[PDB]
């Protein structure tokens, strides 16, 4: 009724699903990836689970000033290198 | 005679492809262990 | 002719201006006992010993409450699930120490209650309707069952049914979430998704229709002065609000059919009602909500809290001061 | 308390039965269509 | 025939998704704020603002997942990517919780781009525009809980954060440090939100059960055609049964779906009221007659005094790891405990 | 942090002599813990008698010393009061027991072992928390 | 005239169809029995209780004298296995009839046999059919009393020596002790018919059942309703499934109830401990280890000025003390060796408890039927650790849910079956508004 082409008629289309059946588990693979890789953690700044204390440590690194915060996070990163 | 790429194509791929890429990160996450 | 035809006449007659039945025959004597006792005990019951434990909680606005303190207070935990009718005591002195008004009063309402919803059924029939708005009012009706019953029977006692006043109400509502973690209990979810959603469709639907009344009056007159009683053309737009509607999301997410849009109205907060009454239900029987206490550690081993932990120390909090002179063994199992 | 008892008995009762008996007195015949 | 008037033309076009001028603020700011809650959930921890896990990264599912507000010591810095906190470095920035500002902030402006687009298209198709103006009530409350409540207290730390879990310890918090169940905006709010629940079951299935016969099959729902004049259910029939089931009855179509409307609207506008109240800690936490009393008589007791004894328990029991910034420490001897437990 | 030799080194008598379990033998015994002993003993504490927990250092106290090895091990075999004086076989779970109390048997020496490892390791890890009880929550 | 939502609605008026549809059905039921029980057998571990395994249909198996022995140790895991077996491939059988009737067999019946059609209004025919279920039905509750009394018993969680399978030799037969039950009050103390405790009144009352619903199927075979019943009821297909919705939806509740609270047709030994057990448990638990300290349990006066561990129930009996208070009607066998004629005697309390007890108390203090949706155990604020929801939690809730809305279907069915039968089910016919001929109220 807008004249854009029916959902119902692309995805019965055996030309729609020759693409997404490549584009579609590309991007699950990719995203996979994203994660078995490593990169997701190191990107986003998440702990792995190994990383959220120092061995002996019980205390949150948990950020107290504003403007020296990120100097902060990096202080207890390297408090466990 | 339709078109193919539509702005009504481009909303729907916006979500949908970090939809799936998403849906794969998080079924490796179920192999994580500590 | 005959007098007892007369009297059945009488009892279904669709001409009283309120319609009395054999439902009603019941709800009548039920509803008034309930509410006449209600009403004095509120204002002037002395206090009732709810837990059992000699120390009663005032619950009349004369002896100290005011509208939003007040209540009538569950009956003794010493009775339990017993029978407690005024004839079991040696006096009106022990029955309202003990906390009988509660159990008179809910007994009679929900036996009242019940037939309301029988009487709807039965005047739908009197009137060639359509039958199942009772139906629709099975779900309040199930949710006060199971405050006022069935949770009690879970728990062994009317001492932990819900008060009838306003901070029991709150009262109960905290010590719930306390031993059930009903926040994190799905169907509990359900029942704020079919409150907020019907909320949210009530004022969809009233400012939609609203939205596409046709102009039928003057910029001095109320609009509703447009419509009058017993009209039989509609009184709004539908393709007017369907088009509008539809382009705000798109056209296939919005309604057409009147019929469709008004049952979709009906079974939202119905279905989602049933589903927390459902809760109430069987959190009375200690299925209790989710529990993620503990459940992220790291590699060695620490805990990681989460939201849920945090959750927890509220939950504690609640346990720890609850009937706080009422416990003698470390576990509070019922 | 023994007569107050008697009373609540007789009371119960009586509804309990009008009740009874108004649904046995042909109650499907009282609508506004069809009588049987 | 200028350039804008061309725009205009392009924006204003009949499609599957309308775009209009006010699609230019809506759909990038809806996509963000939607896309930085997915990202946030699947990725970001909180372990650096709160001390908690937050997504799916790191263990947590459905119900735990949030994005949660910034560290107590940011204040109410509106934490831009590149402001002086994380300087830019987008690591930093997840860290400190700069995702939840941006969530906030866009989703704001959503809501705005959201409530034009209400108004957009009704003044396209010709109608009236009592559904944006009804859409008010949601932003109210939005602006109310999300802004106005933590620019009131020390820092957007004890804003919501976003997050099923998350948002039930905001209950939990406003029940014990507010007493917010007390309040009698609350108190409307609930009646505006069951009394809207109420209104769509019960208009609902009057509809359904007083339909006119207007096909021959058991499906009801073929009988209704969306062009027809004529009214598809008895306005009177439903007037009458409810004059008799429960002695009053609408009469009048329009006033009915007006109050449908009305009710809801008023009821989480007067919440957010409150909510403005409890920015300030402005509670309705007591009474004083009753304190005054209890002080005094060692047996007086109500269901009013019980419910702070809850309140101080929770207080207690739960600050110290949900304001890890006050490093409250309560030695065991000063938590407050009935018996036993 | 992670799960170290130096965490998994636990006291094997009172001579002094020490043992450092594996990761496999920590987890072994933290699972055997849920099936035998949880249902009581969840965190460290005793659910039926709350003044008695598994902390290191109530342990240390016990008569004999329960805070190794050889004392936990034994103690799975021949339970007895705090102060040594009695034999409680009949109402505590133990191999000498198993009759009565059936999930103990099919516990192996080797499981008796991976259970007090776990014990004595716990604390290590989870500090007040262990034996702590909702406090600590 | 019904959508495909409804489409079962189709098969009212096709007794082939309709046939086919219901001994389907009865198919997925007997599968569902026979794998689940395949399913908890293969899991089971004899060493550990029932009740800590997630099992419902062993335990409904061993409650009937099968595999179990004293004290309902497991001593033999065949007869699970048969029942599951047999009940696996009986479903094979029915999922063939069921097929057979609903695709290939006769649509409808009446036309080839005058004996399997039927018309719902036809009562006679209705009546009968009704009375030859009802002899199944009293056939199979004489089953029942054959295994207790001629096929090695029933187990027994009150005899002497912690329980035992017990044959049945002198069911209760007096109408006074069977129909008592029925007319005792469903409050507590009472319990109406959930208060059975003891195997002789569970037999005799199958006995009675048996010969009631069998002399009531021969007279449902050779009568007609009656008038007065002819004009009180409606007469179709939907009004009598109405009619068995409600029938399902009260027995479901008090199976919620029967499994919640009775403890002699639901061992707790299988089960686990109720709720008000459990509590009872917890009480006598700290009661002995107090004692064995020193301290004078009769005497200690707790908090509130009542028994810190024994007080008064308000009839005056001797009970335990605390919140638990509430359970004093509790009875079970690990605690009344402990009850003298004025409650809780407080001579064998200081003197005669046994280790037994000790340990009974304790297990099911720790195994209160409470716990988490996803099965952790225990409070609400517990800890991860110990996986456990109670059985007796699982079917409870299972079957309030269920007995729930099969009350909300016949409320559906019931109201439906009365409009379609004056004829205004699909709603007002404009030119005759019953309204529009009534005076106005006002
Ligand atoms: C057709 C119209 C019907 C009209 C009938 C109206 C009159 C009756 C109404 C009943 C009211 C229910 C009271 C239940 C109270 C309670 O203590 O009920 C529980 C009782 C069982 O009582 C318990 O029974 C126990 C029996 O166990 C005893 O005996 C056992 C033997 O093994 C053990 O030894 C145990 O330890 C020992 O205590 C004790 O007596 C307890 O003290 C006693 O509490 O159940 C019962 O009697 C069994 C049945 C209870 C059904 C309640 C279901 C309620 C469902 C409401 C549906 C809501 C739907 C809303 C719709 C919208
Ligand atoms: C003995 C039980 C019984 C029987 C034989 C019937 C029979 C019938 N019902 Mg009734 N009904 C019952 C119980 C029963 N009902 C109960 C308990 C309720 C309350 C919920 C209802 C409520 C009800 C309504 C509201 C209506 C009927 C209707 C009908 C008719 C059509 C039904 C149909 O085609 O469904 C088709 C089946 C479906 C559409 C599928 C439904 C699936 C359910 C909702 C999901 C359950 C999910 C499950 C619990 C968990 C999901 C797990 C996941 C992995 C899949 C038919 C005569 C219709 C009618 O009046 O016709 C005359 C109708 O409108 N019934
Ligand atoms: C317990 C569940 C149940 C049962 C037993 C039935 C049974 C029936 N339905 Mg109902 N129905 C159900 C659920 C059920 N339905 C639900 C949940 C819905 C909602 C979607 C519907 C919606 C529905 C509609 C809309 C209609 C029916 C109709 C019918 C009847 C005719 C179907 C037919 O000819 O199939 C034709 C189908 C096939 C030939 C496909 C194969 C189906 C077979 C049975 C699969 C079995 C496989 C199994 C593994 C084999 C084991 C074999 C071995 C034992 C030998 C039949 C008696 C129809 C009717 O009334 O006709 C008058 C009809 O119009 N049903
Ligand atoms: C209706 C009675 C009933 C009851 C009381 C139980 C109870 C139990 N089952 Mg059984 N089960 C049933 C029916 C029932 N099941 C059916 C119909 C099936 C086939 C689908 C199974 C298949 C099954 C398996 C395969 C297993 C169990 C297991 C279990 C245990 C854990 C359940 C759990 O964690 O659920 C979690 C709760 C839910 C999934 C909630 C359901 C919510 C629904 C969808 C909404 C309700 C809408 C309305 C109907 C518990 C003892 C487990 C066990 O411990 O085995 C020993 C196990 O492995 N059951
Ligand atoms: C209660 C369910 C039920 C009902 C009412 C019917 C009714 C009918 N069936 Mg169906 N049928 C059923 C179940 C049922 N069947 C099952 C379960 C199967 C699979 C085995 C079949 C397979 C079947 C076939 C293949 C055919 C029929 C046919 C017929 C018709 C003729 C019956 C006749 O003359 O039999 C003659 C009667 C006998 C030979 C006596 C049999 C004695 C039975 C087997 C013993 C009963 C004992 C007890 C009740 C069973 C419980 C045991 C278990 C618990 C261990 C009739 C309308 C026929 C038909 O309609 O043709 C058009 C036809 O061809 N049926
Ligand atoms: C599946 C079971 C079942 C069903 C559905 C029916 C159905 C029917 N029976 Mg039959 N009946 C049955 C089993 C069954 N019967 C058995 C086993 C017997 C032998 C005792 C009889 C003996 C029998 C006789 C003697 C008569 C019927 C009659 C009838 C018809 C009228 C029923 C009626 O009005 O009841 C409505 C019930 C009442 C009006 C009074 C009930 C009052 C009690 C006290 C209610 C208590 C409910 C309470 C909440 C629960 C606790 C129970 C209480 C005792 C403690 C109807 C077709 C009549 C008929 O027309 O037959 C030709 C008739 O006269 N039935
Ligand atoms: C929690 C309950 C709740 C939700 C989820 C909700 C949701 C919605 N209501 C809408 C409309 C309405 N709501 C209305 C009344 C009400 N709404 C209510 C309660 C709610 N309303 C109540 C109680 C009422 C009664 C007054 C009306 C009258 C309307 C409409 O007209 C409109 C509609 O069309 O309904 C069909 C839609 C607005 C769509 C939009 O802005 O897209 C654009 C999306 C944007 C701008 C993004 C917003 C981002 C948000 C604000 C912050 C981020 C959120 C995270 C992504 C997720 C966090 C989740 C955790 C918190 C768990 C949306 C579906
Ligand atoms: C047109 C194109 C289509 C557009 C697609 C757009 C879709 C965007 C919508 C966002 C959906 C948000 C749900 C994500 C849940 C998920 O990923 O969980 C992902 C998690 C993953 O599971 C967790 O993974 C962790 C990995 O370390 C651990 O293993 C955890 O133990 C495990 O729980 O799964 C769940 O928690 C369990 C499944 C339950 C899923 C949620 C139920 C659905 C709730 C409704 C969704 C919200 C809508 C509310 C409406 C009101
Ligand atoms: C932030 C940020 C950004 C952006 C981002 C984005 C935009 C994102 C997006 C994202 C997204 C876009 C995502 C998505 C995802 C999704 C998901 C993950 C989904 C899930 C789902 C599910 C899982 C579902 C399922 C289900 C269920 C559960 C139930 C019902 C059914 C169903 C099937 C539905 C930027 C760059 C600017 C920069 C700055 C920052
Ligand atoms: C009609 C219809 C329907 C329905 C269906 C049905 C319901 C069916 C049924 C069916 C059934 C109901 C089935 C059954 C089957 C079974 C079987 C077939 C069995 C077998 C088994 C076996 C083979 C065994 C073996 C073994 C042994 C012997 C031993 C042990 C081990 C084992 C297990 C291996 C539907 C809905 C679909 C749709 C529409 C139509
Ligand atoms: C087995 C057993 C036993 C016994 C049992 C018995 C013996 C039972 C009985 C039961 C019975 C014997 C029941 C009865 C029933 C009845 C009913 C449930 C009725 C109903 C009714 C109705 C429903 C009605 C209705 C109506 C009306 C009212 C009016 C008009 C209309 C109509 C008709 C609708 C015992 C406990 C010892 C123990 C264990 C085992
Ligand atoms: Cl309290
Ligand atoms: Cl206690
Ligand atoms: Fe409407």
């Amino acid at each position: 009724t807008t004249g854009e082409r029916p959902f119902s008629d692309i995805i019965t289309s055996v030309r729609y699903w020759v693409i997404h059946s490549i584009t579609i588990p590309a991007l699950f693979i990719a995203g996979w990836l994203f994660v078995s890789t490593g990169l997701a953690y190191d990107v986003f700044g998440t702990p792995r689970p190994d990383s959220y204390y120092a061995q002996e440590q019980r205390s949150i690194p948990l950020v107290t000033d504003r403007f020296e915060a990120k100097q902060q996070v990096e202080t207890f990163l390297e408090q466990l290198k | 005679s339709y078109p193919i790429f539509t702005v009504r194509w481009v909303a729907v791929h916006t979500l949908a492809v970090p939809t799936i890429f998403f849906l794969g990160a998080i079924a490796a996450m179920q192999f994580i262990q500590r | 002719a005959n007098l007892w035809e007369r009297f059945c006449n009488w009892v279904t007659s669709t001409d009283n201006r309120l319609y009395v039945g054999w439902f009603g025959v019941i709800m009548i004597p039920t509803l008034l006992a309930a509410t006449i006792c209600f009403v004095i005990a509120f204002i002037a019951a002395p206090p009732v010993d709810i837990d059992g434990i000699r120390e009663p909680v005032s619950g009349s606005l004369l002896y100290g409450n005011n509208i939003i303190t007040g209540a009538v207070v569950p009956s003794s935990n010493a009775i339990g699930l017993h029978f407690y009718p005024i004839w079991e005591a040696a006096s009106l002195d022990e029955w309202l120490y003990n906390g009988g008004p509660y159990q008179l009063i809910i007994f009679h309402f929900l036996l009242g209650a019940s037939c309301y919803m029988g009487r709807q059924w039965e005047l739908s029939y009197r009137l060639g309707m359509r039958p199942w708005i009772c139906v629709a009012y099975s779900a309040p009706l199930a949710s006060a069952f199971a405050v006022f019953l069935i949770y009690p029977i879970g728990q062994g006692s009317f001492s932990d049914g819900m008060p009838l006043g306003i901070s029991g109400t709150f009262n109960f509502m905290i010590v719930f979430q306390a031993e059930h973690n009903i926040l994190m209990h799905p169907f509990h979810q359900l029942g704020v998704a079919g409150v907020f959603g019907g909320a949210l469709f009530c004022a969809m639907h009233g400012s939609l229709v609203t939205s596409s009344l046709i102009r039928e009056t003057t910029e001095t007159e109320s609009a509703n002065y447009g419509y009058k009683f017993g009209q039989e053309e509609e009184t709004y737009n539908i393709v007017a609000a369907h088009g509008y509607f539809g382009r705000l999301i798109f056209q296939y997410a919005s309604f057409n059919n009147s019929r469709s849009l008004h049952f979709f109205l009906a079974a939202w907060p119905v279905v989602g009602v049933w589903f927390t009454a459902l809760g109430i239900s069987t959190m009375a029987f200690n299925l209790n909500g989710f529990n993620f206490n503990h459940s992220v550690i790291d590699a060695k081993g620490n805990v990681i809290n989460t939201w849920a932990d945090i959750i927890n120390r509220a939950n504690l909090g609640m346990e720890v001061m609850h009937e706080r002179n009422a416990h003698n063994f470390p576990l509070d199992l019922a | 308390m023994e007569t107050l008892k008697i009373t609540v008995y007789i009371v119960v009762t009586f509804f309990v039965l009008l009740f009874v008996f108004g649904f046995l007195s042909g109650d499907p015949a009282r609508n506004p269509k069809r009588k049987d | 025939r200028g350039w804008f008037d061309i725009l205009d033309d392009w924006l204003k076009r009949d499609r599957f998704v309308f775009v209009g001028w006010s699609g230019i603020l809506l759909f990038p700011c809806a996509y963000l704020a939607l896309g930085g809650w997915l990202t946030g959930t699947t990725f970001v921890t909180s372990w650096y603002t709160h001390g908690l896990a937050s997504s799916y990264l790191e263990g947590c599912n459905f119900l735990t997942v949030a994005v949660s507000t910034p560290a107590n010591s940011m204040g109410h810095s509106l934490l831009l990517l590149w402001g002086p906190e994380a300087q830019g470095d987008f690591t930093r920035w997840c860290q400190l919780g700069g995702l939840w500002t941006f969530i906030a902030l866009h989703g704001a402006f959503g809501l705005i781009g959201f409530m034009l687009r209400q108004f957009e298209i009704a003044r396209l198709v010709g109608v009236r525009p009592y559904n944006a103006i009804a859409f008010s009530a949601p932003i109210a409350v939005f602006v109310s809980v999300f802004l106005i409540y933590p620019l009131g207290q020390s820092s957007w730390f004890f804003a919501p954060s976003f997050g099923v879990a998350a948002i039930f310890r905001f209950l939990l918090f406003f029940q014990g440090f507010h007493n917010w169940t007390l309040n009698p905006f609350h108190m409307m709010g609930v009646a505006g939100v069951l009394g809207g629940a109420l209104l769509c079951a019960i208009h609902g299935a009057t509809v359904e059960n007083t339909l006119f016969q207007d096909g021959e099959g058991a499906s009801t729902f073929r009988a209704f055609n969306p062009t027809q004049a004529e009214e598809t259910y008895s306005m009177v029939t439903a007037n009458r049964f409810w004059s008799q089931i429960f002695g009053i009855a609408f009469s009048n179509k329009r006033w009915l779906h007006f109050f449908m409307l009305f009710v809801p609207v008023t009821g989480l506008w007067m919440s957010a009221i409150g909510v403005v109240g409890l920015a300030l800690n402005l509670r309705s936490y007591d009474f004083i007659s009753q304190e005054i009393r209890a002080a005094e008589d060692p047996e007086f007791e109500t269901f009013y005094t019980k419910n702070l004894l809850l309140n101080e328990g929770i207080r207690a029991w739960m600050a110290p790891q949900d304001q890890p910034h006050e490093n409250f420490v309560f030695p065991e001897e000063v938590l407050p405990r009935g018996n036993a437990l | 942090a992670e799960l170290t030799p130096e965490v998994l080194t636990v006291p094997l008598n009172s001579e002094g002599k020490t043992i450092t379990l594996t990761e496999k033998q920590y987890l072994e015994g933290k699972r055997l813990f849920q099936y035998a002993c949880a249902s009581c003993h969840v965190g460290g504490i005793t659910k039926t008698n709350p003044s008695l927990d598994l902390r290191t250092e109530t342990l240390a106290l016990a008569t004999p010393p329960r805070d190794n090895i050889e004392g936990l091990v034994d103690y799975m075999k021949n339970p007895t009061t705090y102060d040594g004086e009695q034999e409680i076989a009949e109402v505590h779970p133990s191999l000498r027991s198993a009759d009565i109390f059936p999930k103990m048997r099919n516990l192996t020496e080797k499981d008796l072992v991976a259970i007090a490892g776990h014990i004595l390791v716990e604390p290590k890890i989870l500090g007040d928390k262990w034996g702590g009880g909702k406090v600590y929550y | 005239g019904f959508a495909w939502w409804a489409g079962n609605a189709r098969l009212i008026n096709l007794s082939g169809k309709l046939l086919g549809a219901h001994v389907a059905h009865a198919g997925l039921i007997v599968f569902w029995a026979g794998a689940m029980t395949l399913f908890e057998l293969a899991h089971f571990i004899p060493e550990k209780p029932m009740y800590e395994q997630g099992l419902i249909l062993i335990p409904h198996i061993a409650t009937l004298g099968w595999g179990v022995g004293p004290g309902g140790e497991v001593v033999d895991t065949f007869p699970f296995f048969v029942v599951g077996v047999v009940h696996l491939i009986s479903s094979a059988v029915l999922g063939f009839g069921g097929v057979y009737h609903a695709i290939r067999g006769p649509e409808t019946l009446e036309e080839y046999s005058s004996f399997f059609g039927y018309d719902w209004k036809d009562k006679n025919k209705m009546t009968t059919i009704l009375g030859f279920h009802l002899i199944v039905l009293g056939i199979g509750a004489l089953l029942l009393v054959a295994k207790a009394m001629f096929f090695g018993g029933l187990y027994d969680t009150w005899a002497p020596g912690g329980g035992d399978v017990r044959v049945i030799t002198n069911p209760t037969l007096d109408p006074r002790v069977i129909f008592g039950y029925l007319l005792k009050s469903p409050f507590g103390g009472e319990g109406w018919i959930v208060s059975v405790n003891n195997l002789e009144d569970v037999v005799g009352g199958h006995i009675w059942i048996g010969l009631i619903c069998i002399a009531g199927g021969i007279w449902h075979i050779l009568t007609t309703p009656f008038g007065w019943a002819r004009r009180a009821f409606i007469w179709s297909g939907e009004a009598y499934l109405s009619y068995s919705l409600g029938a399902l939806s009260m027995m479901g509740f008090i199976a919620t109830c029967f499994v919640w609270f009775n403890n002699t047709v639901y061992p707790s030994e299988f089960y686990g401990p109720t709720g008000p057990e459990a509590s009872q448990a917890q009480a006598m638990t700290f009661l002995i280890r107090d004692q064995k300290l020193g301290a004078n349990v009769g005497s200690a006066q707790g908090p509130t000025g009542l028994g810190k561990y024994l007080m008064r129930s308000p009839t005056g009996e001797i009970i335990f003390g605390g919140e638990t208070m509430r359970f004093w009607d509790f009875r079970g066998p690990w605690l009344e060796p402990l009850r003298g004629p004025n409650g809780l005697d407080l001579n064998k309390i200081k003197n005669d408890i046994q280790p037994w007890q000790e340990r009974r108390a304790a297990e099911y203090m720790t195994h209160a039927p409470l716990g988490s949706l996803n099965s952790v155990g225990g409070v609400a604020t517990e800890i991860n650790s110990v996986n456990f929801v109670s059985p007796r939690s699982w079917l409870a809730t299972s079957h309030f849910v269920l007995a729930f809305f099969f009350l909300v279907g016949h409320l559906w069915h019931a109201g439906r079956a009365r409009a379609a039968a004056a004829g205004f089910e699909k709603g007002i016919d404009r030119e005759s508004e019953p309204v529009l001929s009534m005076p106005s109220l006002d």
